[PDB]
């Protein structure tokens, strides 16, 4: 009952083992002879073991600046920021003279110093196709009151799968097990590719690409201060031999975005991705059956508790309370013509039944085009309510 | 040629304050300019120094980096931001002016390792009280002989002490931000609180 | 690394020529040959004496010369007059990029008979036992020149934490008087079997125990 409301959705009927495509935004509706129509969404997909590679620093910041001078013939400066590594340091020549602060003219030897601290980064995860696991929602047509587009799930299986563990057989309280046997269908492998995570935008590029980027990174074993490389965005200024200046090279964060133009996009949050690729499923109906079946039908009248509404398919969905006795009970449903001659709409919700009387029941159904009545109960106090489809 | 600081005054402890320096009287820009202070009744204590540039900005240990100095050129200013104070940090605090580094280096630019230097000008000094009370205890000094009251742990100066309706030393600020003094009945008076003790001394 | 160190006090008769050191610890030659320094009058702003181990500025008085040495740096008052009275601090090179000053030393123009403290060491009273927390109460009186070195001992240990001291104040008589203190929790108190306090003035020792 998930599925209703969605516009994305697949209706796929099973001849008696049937072929289903989930996908973000996807969603599917099964349909089998005697057997209950449940509805499957794809709600996560996850990268679960996913090695960092290599982690770049995008936008840097050159705090705590030290500098040191000498005079000519004095030796080399030194300061202690030299031996610390999240420092970088530069060592130049200066003009000195006695207007300057030396006994002697010359080049004096300059050293500036300054704390490389990254503000924003990039990280590169190398993901084992065989480590993506997918959680699929299947939600049975239990006509239960809040069914009907309910997120949370508390009425649908939550399982998960992986391109490798693709059988799995879900357990459907009041229907039995249904057997899904998966199978990934992915844009492109895995094999080569590295996923470049920015911050909440992600891409599918070549490894060698990535290891070539000329920028500060950090390794995976150092998940750390030493930033490697740090001179790629750092730059020493002394044009006329008088003074050293350090200068940052400037967020490196829209450049990366055109860079990544010719690349897969993939959707991120935080570890799950959205991933574009489908999951070719096959599922046996063989172990599912429907919940009741051997139940009677409702003796007393029904009571229509909320306005017939249209699906975006041009299914109807139809919220009916149960004021008489009998409850567990199984409701009378048909959609006929005008004159009452023969059966013409399609139940999507297969096999309507009472659970108990306070509980109002969603039934979901295919209405033909043109007129048609809804009939729902027995007489007397039969439900008798008239329907448009263009 | 003046050294004129000000923002000094009562801060809480973990408080901030901005101490500024106005200079006149010498080309500012050319001169290394320093920050010293001194407890009161105690020593002075070297705290910062700048270079013309504000490329080189030295600092004390004890200034673990809480203190940041600063300096506007065409303004003729200096700055010290200070933050997380403590009782430790209470002092006068001076903006001084290194006149002779001038003679050698006359840009006031480098950075040279144990350079000639001599803390020629200084200002007035700004009064720094790192206090957490806004707003005593008596205690008998038992015993010719002496005797005395003990008062313990006021805030702010000062106490008056009589004895029946004799020296009465001066008070220790302590680590807690609190005063103490001795005096040696005593009627110990702390008008700021509106608070009066007598205390009878006995053997 | 380099501290300075000076002698607490220095005293002197007018007309007179004393001598103030300043000796460092990691020190070497170069802290000497930048020693720098102050004089500080009660309440007034420190003035440049001396810079680079021994120059004088223009406008200082040519009384005033100083000597250093590879191990120590002095600074010498000749013909000793009243304002000669001041604090007295020298100050040099901690590390190539940092400056330190020495503690200071009080110099007293002479001008009455020298006189030794009296000391009277007070245990903590029984009322602030019961709030808690103990107080060791050092008064100092009566002494000339104005200048103590105070220590506190636990048993024969040198104690450092929890000790607050008075500068020396002008009594009633115009010799001096200070005062120090020892806190402690009760449990400190009642942990040791002696505390001590030590008096210094003019190169003798007081020590009164409790
Ligand atoms: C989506 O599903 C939500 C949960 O789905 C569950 O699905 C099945 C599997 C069952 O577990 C089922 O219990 C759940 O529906 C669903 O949320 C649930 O909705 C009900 C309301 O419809 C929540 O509240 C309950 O109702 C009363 C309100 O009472 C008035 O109205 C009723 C008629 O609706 C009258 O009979 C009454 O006389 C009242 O006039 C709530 O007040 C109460 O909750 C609180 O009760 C006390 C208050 O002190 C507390 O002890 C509780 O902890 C609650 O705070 C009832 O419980 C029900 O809480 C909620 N279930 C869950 C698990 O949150 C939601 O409506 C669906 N949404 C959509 C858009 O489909
Ligand atoms: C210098 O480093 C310290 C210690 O990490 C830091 O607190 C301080 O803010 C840094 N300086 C500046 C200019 O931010």
């Amino acid at each position: 009952m998930r599925c209703i409301g969605i516009s994305n959705r697949d209706f796929v009927e099973g001849v008696s083992w049937v072929d289903i495509v989930l996908e973000h935004g996807s969603c599917v509706t099964t349909m089998a002879k005697n057997k209950p129509t449940l509805d499957f969404e794809l709600i996560k997909t996850e990268a679960k073991q996913p090695a960092t590679l290599r982690k770049y620093c995008i936008e840097a910041k050159l705090t705590n600046t030290t500098t040191e001078s000498r005079c000519p013939t004095q030796g080399e400066p030194s300061l202690n920021e030299e031996q610390d590594k999240r420092f970088i340091c530069k060592h130049s020549m200066v003009d000195r003279g006695w207007g300057n602060g030396c006994g002697l003219f010359g080049k004096g030897g300059i050293v500036t110093c300054a704390k490389f601290t990254c503000k924003k980064n990039m990280e590169g995860k190398i993901v084992q196709p065989e480590n993506l696991e997918y959680t699929i929602v299947i939600t049975p047509h239990s006509g239960e009151e809040h069914a009907v587009g309910n997120d949370t799930g508390k009425h649908g299986k939550e399982i998960k799968i992986t391109p490798q563990s693709s059988t799995t057989e879900a357990e459907l309280t009041g229907y039995g097990t249904v057997t899904m046997e998966c199978s990934p269908r992915t844009g492109l492998d895995f094999n080569e590719m590295v996923l470049l995570q920015m911050e909440d935008k992600a891409w599918l590029v070549h490894r060698q690409w990535f290891l070539d980027l000329p920028l500060p990174w950090l390794p995976g074993a150092d998940t750390g201060s030493n930033w490697i490389q740090k001179e790629t965005l750092v730059t020493f200024k002394n044009p006329h031999a008088k003074k050293q200046d350090v200068v940052v090279l400037g967020s490196q964060e829209g450049a990366m975005h055109t860079a990544l133009t010719g690349a897969t996009e993939i959707q991120m949050s935080s570890g799950n991705l959205l991933f574009t690729g489908h999951l070719k499923c096959r599922l046996r109906m063989d172990k599912l059956q429907l919940k009741g079946m051997s139940y009677s039908m409702c003796t007393g009248k029904f009571k229509i508790v909320k306005e017939i509404a249209e699906t975006q398919h041009g299914t109807i969905v139809i919220r009916v309370q149960y004021e008489g006795d009998g409850s567990p009970c199984k409701i009378p449903f048909e959609i006929t013509d005008l004159e009452k001659r023969h059966v013409l709409g399609r139940l999507i919700t297969v096999n309507p039944i009472v659970t108990e009387k306070d509980s109002p029941v969603n039934i979901e159904a295919e209405p033909p085009f043109g007129d048609s009545y809804i009939i729902v109960g027995v007489e007397p106090g039969q439900l008798k309510l008239n329907w448009l489809r263009p | 040629v003046q050294l004129v600081e000000s923002g000094g005054g009562l801060v809480r402890p973990g408080g901030s304050l901005r101490l500024s320096c106005a200079a006149s009287g010498f080309s500012y820009s050319n001169h290394w300019m320093h920050w010293v202070r001194q407890a009161p009744g105690k020593g002075l204590v070297w705290v910062s120094r700048i270079n013309s540039d504000g490329s080189t900005r030295n600092y004390a240990d004890f200034v673990k980096g809480r203190f940041t100095i600063s300096r506007d050129n065409a303004e003729n200013t200096l700055y010290l931001e200070m933050n997380s104070l403590t009782a430790d940090d209470t002092a006068v605090y001076y903006c001084v002016r290194d006149g002779v580094r001038f003679y050698y280096d006359s840009t006031g630019y480098y950075p040279d390792s144990f350079f000639k230097y001599g803390m020629d000008v200084w200002g007035q000094g700004t009064t720094v009280t790192v206090s957490s009370a806004s707003t005593p205890s008596v205690f008998p000094l038992a015993p010719t002989a002496a005797l005395g009251c003990l008062v313990k742990d006021y805030f702010p100066e000062p106490v008056t002490v009589s004895w029946n309706s004799v020296h009465t030393f001066p008070a220790v600020l302590q680590s807690s931000g609190l005063y103490s003094l001795s005096s040696v009945i005593c009627n110990v008076n702390h008008k700021p609180s509106n608070t009066k003790v007598d205390k009878r001394v006995e053997p | 690394q380099s501290v300075l160190t000076q002698p607490v006090s220095v005293s002197g008769s007018p007309g007179q020529s004393i001598t103030i050191s300043c000796t460092g610890t990691s020190s070497n030659a170069d802290t000497y040959n930048l020693v720098s320094w102050y004089q500080q009058r009660p309440g007034k702003a420190p003035k440049l004496m001396i810079y680079e181990g021994t120059k004088r500025p223009s406008g200082v008085s040519n009384r005033f010369s100083a000597s250093k040495s590879a191990t120590a740096a002095s600074l010498t008052i000749s013909g000793l007059q009243p304002e000669d009275e001041a604090d007295y601090y020298c100050c040099s090179y901690a590390t190539s990029r940092t400056l330190v000053f020495g503690g200071g030393t009080k110099l007293t123009v002479v001008g009455q008979p020298k006189a030794a403290p009296s000391v009277t060491l007070f245990p903590p009273s029984s009322e602030e036992l019961q709030a808690n927390k103990a107080t060791l109460v050092c008064l100092i009186s009566d002494f000339y020149p104005g200048a103590v070195t105070v220590a506190w001992k636990a048993d024969s240990s040198p104690v450092k934490a929890g000790v607050e001291t008075t500068t020396p104040s002008k009594q009633s008589n115009n010799k001096y008087a200070a005062s120090s203190y020892l806190s402690l929790t009760p449990e400190q108190w009642k942990s040791h079997r002696s505390y001590s306090c030590q008096v210094t003035h003019e190169g003798s020792t007081v020590e009164k125990t409790v």
